[PDB]
């Protein structure tokens, strides 16, 4: 039904980020048939996992689940175990490997520190993966969520179209005697699609990275602008400091 | 899964909203509901709640005014000391409905203290809030006098993709006459932003300040300016704090750049 699921994107553009969950968990309850679109267009702060066989985190979303069980970047292993779940196909696997090797690296250089987790699914010949960062800074503290979903379709010979939908979930909070209690809590997408030769130098992994870090670069300046600059700009127009006066 | 249950989580919907956009919500979320009867019980109780707790505004025959808990005689039925007059308002449909003179309600013995606060509420919402609406109402308590000054203001250009509201409830009680005004004031800032995404500033401030209770005007005029005051040390920690997140939590999250300050050498790593 476009309108009850145009109808739940709206109320979720609206109803406050930090009851995220909670919230998509009604909705679920809600409007059932759903329940794909849903958990599909609807992002929220993931949850860390441990993988005892390489001893490593990962994160969990909708897209590393196959019934109740998460499948882990590195072992490759769904937990809890289950029969008949899905993976990625032998040479799709392969690429996986190795865009969970970079965006490791990614890790380190941006983030130094937090947890990182690259999914692929075989997508027909072609494919598609999400691209996922978490942080989170230590009264202030604040939390940082990336998720890039990355769609690509091969296209004839050695040129091939990245389709990139990325958002940032980022929330900050803090609790003094001079301010209060205060929170900042949300996110924010946008697109980009970019076509590129990939060899075995500029493999998918180089185009995939490429406009992840333009992509993430950009959002960071908006959520600056907006999380520190516009609500703040919003407050002063509710109240005149100095006073018509 | 049951019809209560599905009844709940449309209620909390509701209940959260963000300022200026309820309607926007009960919009979404009557479409989701599988029978509009569903909240056909729960609906006047729960539009009330958010009503009175944003401290929406009214246009009256004499003026603006505020539906608040703290001027609630009835369900429907809210008091405007300084226009004499008692609001009926529908909280479902989020209009005024009726209007009269009071005739009772306020308490006249105390009346010249709510007055002289009352004006003071008047300019000091005049000069720090441009479209703000104030209350000033009052009572007669164990330890003397209780003042109660709310005041609301918010703004929404869905073109600009933002809304927000200011809510200021300053509650003052006082022996008339000789002791201190012990005023506690609790104050919430609200802020949605939502092109290509949705970002929200919540504020939740409560402060405490004391001044001299001598005669009506006086303990008016000096409840005001300690209010103010503290305030305006509010306002100003609030913008600080804009700095400091940005520049503390916000940089120890995603550098701008790695700590070399190239743009990663993707053929290479």
């Amino acid at each position: 039904t476009e309108k009850q699921l145009s109808c739940c994107l709206d109320l979720m553009r609206r109803l406050p980020p930090s009851q995220i969950e909670d919230n998509l968990a009604g909705l679920l309850d809600l409007v059932p048939d759903l329940t794909e679109d849903l958990l599909s267009s609807i992002d929220q702060p993931l949850k860390v996992a441990y993988d005892a066989v390489s001893k490593k985190d990962y994160l969990l979303c909708d897209y590393n689940r196959d019934a109740d069980s998460y499948r882990s970047p590195w072992s490759n292993k769904y937990d809890p175990p289950l029969s008949g779940a899905c993976y990625p196909s032998s040479k799709l696997r392969d690429i996986e490997v190795q865009a969970n090797e970079i965006f490791e690296i990614y890790l380190n250089l941006y983030f130094e520190g937090g947890v990182s987790s690259v999914y692929c699914w075989d997508l027909d010949d072609n494919f598609a993966a999400v691209v996922l960062m978490k942080k989170t800074q230590d009264p202030m503290r604040g939390t940082w969520d990336s998720i890039h979903v990355v769609e690509v379709k091969l296209g004839k010979k050695d040129k091939a179209v990245y389709k990139l939908t990325s958002t940032v979930m980022l929330s900050i909070e803090t609790d003094n005697d001079n301010t209060g209690k205060v929170n900042l809590a949300g996110s924010l997408t946008r697109q980009d699609e970019k076509e590129y030769t990939f060899n075995e130098v500029d493999t998918h992994c180089v185009n995939i990275g490429k406009m992840v870090e333009d992509m993430e670069s950009k959002l960071r300046q908006t959520l600056e602008t907006i999380y520190f600059g516009k609500t703040k700009e919003v407050v002063n127009t509710l109240r005149n400091a100095t006073g018509n006066s | 899964a049951s019809n209560q249950e599905l009844v709940q989580i449309a209620t909390n919907f509701l209940l959260n909203a963000p300022p200026c956009e309820f309607m926007e919500v009960v919009s979404d979320v009557r479409a989701l509901l599988p029978s509009e009867s569903l909240l056909n019980a729960s609906a006047g109780s729960t539009f009330r709640e958010y009503n009175t707790s944003q401290m929406v505004s009214v246009q009256t025959s004499k003026g603006s005014a505020l539906i608040t808990k703290e001027g609630e005689i009835s369900n429907n039925e809210y008091l405007d000391p300084k226009n004499k007059q008692v609001i009926t308002y529908d909280h479902i449909k989020q209009e005024v409905t009726g209007e009269r003179s009071a005739s009772g309600e306020i308490e006249q013995d105390i009346e010249q203290y709510r007055a002289a606060f009352d004006e003071e509420a008047t300019k000091y919402c005049n000069e720090y809030y441009p479209n703000g609406v104030s209350a000033v109402y009052g009572t007669k308590v164990s330890e003397g006098i209780k003042i109660t000054v709310c005041i609301s203001t918010c703004i929404y250009k869905p073109n600009a993709f933002y809304s927000g509201r200011w809510r200021s409830v300053w509650t003052c009680t006082f022996k008339p006459g000789s002791g201190n005004v012990t005023s506690n004031g609790k104050v919430q800032v609200n802020v949605h932003y939502f092109e290509d995404g949705n970002v929200q500033l919540n504020t939740v401030t409560q402060k405490q300040t004391t001044s001299p209770s001598a005669d009506a005007q006086s303990t008016a005029v000096n409840a005001f300016k300690a209010i103010g005051k503290a305030e305006l040390n509010l306002h100003t920690a609030l913008d600080n704090n804009y700095s400091t997140m940005g520049d503390t939590t916000f940089k120890a999250l995603r550098r701008a750049l790695p700590i070399n300050r190239t743009k990663i050498n993707w053929q290479k790593v």
